[PDB]
């Protein structure tokens, strides 16, 4: 089977400028498990990014949380870049900062 | 109810070497152990403070068992390649999940043991713990083998006995978190779409366990149209987040209410802009 | 705690 990832990009806590927080990229619903996930700051790859241990849902599709500690500001742009066998090109999803 | 679940993924590496094997253990929505074949320790590792209570005998035993599990999955990948007449060149995936639930009475409720190959159902132990659901003729071969070897009977002994005893032990040892509900912290946001329309978003943050229901009503009646409900997502600190949204005519925000149901809320909450 | 003996397919 081949299933494309769902992607959510979001902060752990309500975002306030100058206050430390965590940036999350949650990838789920995908198969096979091989996947490439990076967090971006102003289009550039963030070096210190950790992730959860691979697990899966009732339908066998995989999920992973990628995350980094960060301090948001007025100007800095954040996004998550995901590559998977189901994608013809890497998918970029921007942090919307909605909550 | 409460649950203990173990999840196992093995992925073959036809270019070089043995399969990538990852095992994770959960009590409810809390991960408590891990094993990764690519990690340095080659031990079952703790992932919650309450399991670090367990002594060296526990960690040696779980390491021995999880390594045995790893080897079984390596062999399985070989076996399944043979059953399906596949070449050695391709990468393939096996997944296995098993575990038990205790009910509200703290007694055994249900047991599970199921398997997938390349993301498709392969074989699953039925709820009676005495029969098998084999998806195709490869799994039928496994079914015949497992029936002759009385596998269901061996698994049932674990699932009804040892499994629930482990779960109860963990629930007590980790009760400060495992038996604490974190009620959702809720609020609403307003997003203008046009001069005439606006999106109301109802937020549920920092909740545990992950199970939650967010519903919209208009004038006290349910509404699915012009709504959006995102998949529940991990906050990263062990709690979860979710939101629901509804598009409404500007000036009619008062008509709409978001209703939140969760185990940590004695009665469901209502939000209104 | 894990199963003591896992069945092979």
């Amino acid at each position: 089977i081949q299933r494309t990832p769902k992607i959510q990009v979001y902060s752990r806590h309500p975002a306030e400028n100058g206050k430390s927080n965590f940036l999350n990229c949650y990838v789920s619903g995908f198969h096979p498990s091989d996947i490439e996930v990076d967090l971006l700051k102003n289009g550039e790859r963030i070096e210190k990014v950790e992730h959860s241990d691979l697990s899966f849902s009732k339908d066998w599709s995989f999920y992973l949380l990628y995350y980094t500690e960060f301090t948001p500001t007025e100007k800095d742009e954040y996004a998550c870049r995901v590559n998977h066998v189901t994608l013809s090109q890497p998918k970029i999803v921007k942090w919307d900062r909605d909550m | 109810s409460h649950s203990m679940r173990y999840f196992f993924t093995s992925v073959s590496r036809p270019g070089r070497g043995e399969p990538r094997f990852i095992a994770v253990g959960y009590v409810d929505d809390t991960q408590f152990v891990r094993f990764d074949s690519d990690a340095a320790s080659q031990r079952m590792e703790p992932r919650a403070p309450w399991i670090e209570q367990e002594g060296p005998e526990y960690w040696d035993g779980e390491t021995r068992k999880v390594k045995a599990h790893s080897q079984t999955h390596r062999v399985d990948l070989g076996t399944l390649r043979g059953y399906y007449n596949q070449s050695e060149a391709g990468s393939h995936t096996v997944q296995r999940m098993y575990g038990c639930d205790v009910g509200s009475d703290w007694r055994f409720l249900r047991g599970y043991h199921q398997y997938a190959y390349d993301g498709k159902d392969y074989i699953a132990l039925k709820e009676d713990l005495r029969s098998w659901t084999a998806a195709d003729m490869a799994a039928q071969t496994t079914k015949h083998k497992w029936e002759a070897a009385h596998v269901a009977e061996q698994l049932r002994a674990y699932l009804e006995g040892t499994c629930v005893e482990w779960l109860r032990r963990y629930l007590e040892n980790g009760k400060e978190t495992l038996q604490r509900t974190d009620a959702p912290k809720t609020h609403m946001t307003h997003h203008a779409v046009s001069d005439h329309e606006a999106t109301l978003r109802c937020w549920a943050l920092s909740f545990y366990p992950a199970e939650i229901t967010l519903t919209w009503q208009r004038d006290g009646e349910d509404q699915t149209q012009d709504t959006e409900l995102v998949e529940t997502r991990p906050a990263g600190d062990g709690t979860f987040q979710k939101w629901a949204a509804v598009v409404v005519p500007s000036g009619q925000e008062q008509r709409y209410t978001c209703h939140v149901q969760h185990e940590g809320l004695p009665k469901p909450l209502t939000l209104r802009w | 705690g894990l199963l003591p003996e896992l069945p092979a397919v």
